[PDB]
């Protein structure tokens, strides 16, 4: 039954049991149900009024904290002779690059949420003059819009694209992107192929495509070079989640897929996820006095 | 078949049109790829002179 | 607004806005097709629905195509206009398209 | 505090205390009993 | 009483005398798409008993070395009967499934099968950066075999797969498993040739054993689509 | 009929049709009306309760986003020997210089709105010393007012002109200009001549003249030179729009006119706006398996 | 007003601007089989819009020497679309038909087509004692041509064929004919591969004539099954 | 939030959901019908 649960369940006192035909510790795992054996059935209990709150395990609280999704460093310099991110970069938006957020999200099959984005920028002098207070432009370039080819291309005039202009001395730039799947939920996993032909990508729902984040320095280059690093954080909010999954055990290999190899030896080897003990009779950290 | 008499033109034209119906909906505004510029336009610099 | 269905070389200017139909001596022949990809550069792109929709990324809902016959009063004929939901190739024979 | 015009701009919704774990723990068509053996 | 079950759908019936209840995934039952959730506006075809019936796949042999088996839905049924003809002629499909898995042996045999329905079972490849190809994924009626059932071929784990809708076949206890699957998708309908909603997985966590004379011990899979709808009638892709 | 529309229209179920004299798929384009054929008339439909909102295509939302209208770079230096923008510039206000805003506005014949103006300033050291925190003055100089001739001319004392003084380290300077046409709407297009004689300008309504934006650095020059770039953004708000138009296909040539040449070859050549396919029977991206 | 007609069935529509009313055979309209007339007790499949739609056959050329054409129902449709797949998978079928026949020419052309639906059009052979063979009768989508339309290939007469449901196409007057056929059988259902309920016949009683430049003048046949039911699901005969 | 004295200083007015597309789609003096042919 669906019910409102704010605290852990109370324990009732229980007596001795000796009833024929009543056998609450016996179960049948083959049904696929979990054991319904209560502690009051397994042992004699006392009454316990339980006050422990359950708010910290809410899916909202579990997922709605800001995580790094993108980090890029580029040279802020005169690029006339470079081969390179020439005072700007383009990022194809994804959540698979940083394993801590990736593993948390992949505990679920379908997710619906809005994304709070924070952009943190940092600058160092290339191998000192002090640090300049640069202006940056982040521009969202949706599917089928033209991405900028140059720091000063006219794409940056941004007539209809969302842009945010922000300083390095400011607090980190912050915006919310709405839930923008063409379905009612994002497909965290996708057992399918993106195209009507056979050559399309496995494992990525086309319905979930966000677009590109294009970031430039707005200033003309200075006489000396700098490295600029941009960090993007995403925080899910107003979250719905469906069909929880076995967590990732093996190290990730790629952002394109669930391909797996494991560590050379346990823990998280393909052959052994838990580290070995000497025998099933060995207690590894046994208390001895 | 297209069937015409001798004094009609033997070849005829269709014009095709399209519209959205009132169930049509659009989402997520972007810059249109139908227009761009490389240089300044003519007389744009002269607005500063 | 008018589709540029005749987006072919040697159609010049206004000629790209009309499709010419001739009498045929073989039954049930294909006359023309129209690609429906509004994002790519096809007959639908330079239309009112086309040009406005391209400021946006997502779309939903029905489209209406209307064809005006511009032969003489004495011209007669019957055409079949077919929409094929996606999944396979564009049909090349009437017995396939009429499904 | 939310002075933005779109409701998706809002702060997070941490008040949804509804649970139904039985859809994951007991998706059996005939519900289990305490006072009777499962099979 | 929870050990005997009859499932009747269309012209097909299954009886079992040794069930272990049955699973309704997430407590759901299959339903047709309501008007407040519809997208496609053409009137759907609803073939009922022509599609909503058990199809029995080719049986597989349970051997001492078996790693387990899988079949993807709708892919495993996309070429079978009037269900296959409707998927071939229509752009869009929606249905549930009733899955019945069958495996009898003697009272001197032992062994346990995990029978689990996995939503969006996006496979990984082993020890490569290249994603699984089309022919690795799309297997049809034959289905595939597990490469590494211990990570479910996806770098996760078998031990936690009981979070998905499942039963067991424990040869001591029961000879069949039943799982009822609702429609399980983020969209209300889908193109059946390029996305699989469900993977059936059968994994021998305890191997088959006996000391009587050996016999072939097959595992048999019967799947009935439930509440089939199809939209976007055209020629057959086929 | 004028009505309030918030969501796309619902679809009703429809039956088989076989009525003599009723022929809803036939139309007459020569009236100039668009086809009134409904889907329920053309095919058998199901009932669909349609929830899709129409708010993002509101003319307010379509136009009311900030677009670049003016960008100017000048040298901040000792100009005693220069030929040049000598620590200040004057801009004759127009919307025709940046094609993305220009094309959006030109979808309409008449527009009435207020303009939100944002001024973004950036500085680089001329070919490093750090970047100075300069004060700038933007002064609106209406029609027939005197424009400044020098960085320190007395015109900048601004007794009655609107001026804004702003720092480079500040957020971008922001003001609203009211709708200020001497008509009830701006003339986005003008099929006329500005003067009572024949030699006046074609294509510009005199009623729409805004004036000049004059921008100086307020600081005395430093011992070293800098480049300052000023970017002006305009956001229409409180918008009314009348008589929508065929969109621009050919590349713009000039800010003074609608003159057209086209690209050398399709797309957007004068002779061919859509790119060519091989024949009217060729499907360019045909699905093959 | 009786000259313009739109017929809409499923995803298909036909408009005509030059009809001559339309015929409802014997004043009937197609209906599904009621319970008080049913024989077969399995629940029927009723595919609706997947089957109940216009199928357009290959057009035939009207020439000065043409004797006329015929198509048998259900045979001409037994291999077309989801109608054909359901007839192939089911022992029993029932439906009506809506037949639309199309033939335009100029105002300088003349000619008249008798368009007639003949129930149980059991053919004769000419000048032999041997009955017509299977390949003489079963023609599929192509249909056949008349050997002797003056006796309707059955030793009766063309002059009296107006007792059957018919219209005319008189190129002076109209460019299309429409006939609505009920279920017309002594049994409530039939096996569609061995009995044809209806023969469509198109006979040029007045030959095509003009003195303008000749053009090919095709005749086109579109047939929509109406209220399709199928019983006795099994494998496809096909 | 608007503490400015001139009402043109305000934020944008995104609530005007009135449409009349018939002035562009159907400026015909006799309105079209569904149940009758146009000409
Ligand atoms: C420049 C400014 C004005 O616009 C911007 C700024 C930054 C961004 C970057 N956003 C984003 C970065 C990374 C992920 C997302 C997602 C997302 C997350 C998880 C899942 C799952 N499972 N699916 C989708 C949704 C929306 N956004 C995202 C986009 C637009
Ligand atoms: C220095 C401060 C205090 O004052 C300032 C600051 C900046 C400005 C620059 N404004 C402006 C720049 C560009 C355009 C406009 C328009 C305008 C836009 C579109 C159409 C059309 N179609 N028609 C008129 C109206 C008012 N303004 C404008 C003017 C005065």
């Amino acid at each position: 039954i669906e019910s409102i649960i704010k605290t852990a369940t109370d324990t009732v006192k229980s007596e001795i049991n000796a009833e024929l035909g009543v056998v609450p510790s016996l179960n049948a795992v083959e049904t696929g149900a979990t054991s319904n054996t209560e502690p009051e059935e397994a042992i004699q209990t006392r009454t316990v009024i339980n006050q422990h709150g359950v708010s910290e395990t809410l899916v909202e609280n579990f997922l709605s904290r800001a995580a790094l999704v993108s980090k890029r460093s580029f040279e802020y310099k005169d690029h006339t002779s470079s081969t390179a991110d020439k005072n700007f970069f383009k990022w194809t938006i994804n959540t698979r690059s940083f394993v801590q957020l990736r593993r948390k999200l992949e505990l679920f099959t379908y997710l619906r949420f809005d994304a709070e984005i924070t952009i943190l920028t940092t600058v160092a002098v290339n191998g000192y003059v002090g640090l300049p207070d640069l202006t940056l432009q982040a521009m969202f370039v949706p599917t089928g819009a033209l991405t900028p080819e140059k720091q000063d291309s006219f794409h940056w005039q941004s007539g209809s694209n969302a842009s945010v202009f922000f300083k390095i001395s400011d607090p980190p730039a912050r915006i919310t992107i709405p839930f923008m799947c063409i379905n009612s939920a994002y497909s965290v996993f996708y057992d399918g192929f993106a195209g009507f032909e056979k050559n399309g990508l496995y494992g990525i729902n086309p319905a979930d495509t966000i677009g590109n984040l294009c970031v430039r320095i707005v200033n003309e280059h200075q006489p000396v070079g700098f490295t600029v690093t941009v960090r993007v954080y995403m925080k899910p909010k107003h979250i719905k989640a469906w069909a929880p999954r076995p967590p990732r055990t093996l190290p990730y290999m790629s952002i394109a897929n669930a391909n797996y190899k494991g560590k050379e030896r346990a823990p998280n080897a393909l052959s052994a996820i838990i580290g070995n003990r000497d025998s099933v009779k060995t207690m590894p950290h046994n208390i001895v006095n | 078949n297209l069937i015409v008499p001798s004094e009609s033109s033997d070849t005829c034209s269709l014009i095709g049109f399209i519209a959205a119906k009132d169930d049509f909906s659009l989402r997520l505004m972007r810059d249109s790829p139908d227009i761009g510029q490389l240089d300044h336009l003519h007389a744009a610099e002269a607005a500063y002179q | 607004s008018m589709m540029e269905i005749n987006n072919t070389e040697s159609a010049v200017g206004m000629e790209r806005l009309k499709v010419d139909i001739s009498a045929l001596t073989d039954v049930d022949q294909l006359l023309f097709n129209i690609p429906l990809d509004i994002q790519l550069d096809g007959p639908l792109r330079n239309t009112l629905v086309g040009n406005i929709s391209r400021y946006y990324t997502h779309w939903s809902g029905s489209l209406e195509m209307t064809f005006m016959f511009c032969g003489s009063f004495m011209a007669a004929g019957k055409l079949i206009l077919c929409y094929t939901p996606p999944g396979g190739s564009c049909p090349t024979t009437r017995e396939t398209a009429m499904l | 505090i939310n002075f933005y015009k779109d409701s998706y701009a809002a702060s997070a919704s941490k008040q949804d205390f509804s649970q139904d774990p039985s859809k994951f723990t007991e998706p059996v068509v005939e519900g289990l009993k305490a006072g009777a053996p499962v099979l | 009483s929870d050990r005997v079950l009859q499932l009747k759908l269309g012209n097909s019936a299954i009886v079992t005398q040794e069930a272990a209840n049955y699973c309704c995934a997430y407590g759901e039952w299959p339903n047709y798409l309501p008007d407040h959730e519809a997208v496609a506006i053409d009137k759907p075809t609803q073939p009922e008993t022509a599609t909503d019936r058990f199809y029995t796949l080719k049986s597989v042999k349970w051997e001492t070395g078996s790693t387990g088996w899988w079949w993807k839905l709708p892919d495993a049924l996309n070429n079978i009967g009037m269900f296959g003809q409707n998927v071939q002629h229509h752009y869009l499909y929606r249905s549930g499934f009733l899955i019945h898995v069958q495996c009898n042996a003697t009272k001197f045999h032992q062994g346990a099968l995990l029978v689990v329905a996995i939503p969006e079972h996006q496979r990984g490849a082993h020890n490569t950066n290249t994603s699984p190809g089309f022919d690795d994924i799309m297997k049809g009626e034959e289905g595939g075999t597990f490469n590494h059932p211990y990570v479910l071929d996806d770098g996760t784990s078998l031990a936690c797969a009981t979070i998905f809708p499942h039963q067991w076949i424990n040869l001591r206890t029961n000879n069949s498993a039943t799982i009822v699957l609702p429609w399980m998708n983020a969209a209300p309908m889908d193109f059946p040739l390029r996305h699989n909603q469900w993977t059936l997985a059968i994994i021998p966590v305890v191997p088959l054993g006996t000391r009587t004379t050996s016999s072939m011990v097959p595992i048999t899979v019967s799947i009935a689509p439930m509440c089939c709808e199809f939209n976007g009638l055209r020629h057959a892709i086929t």
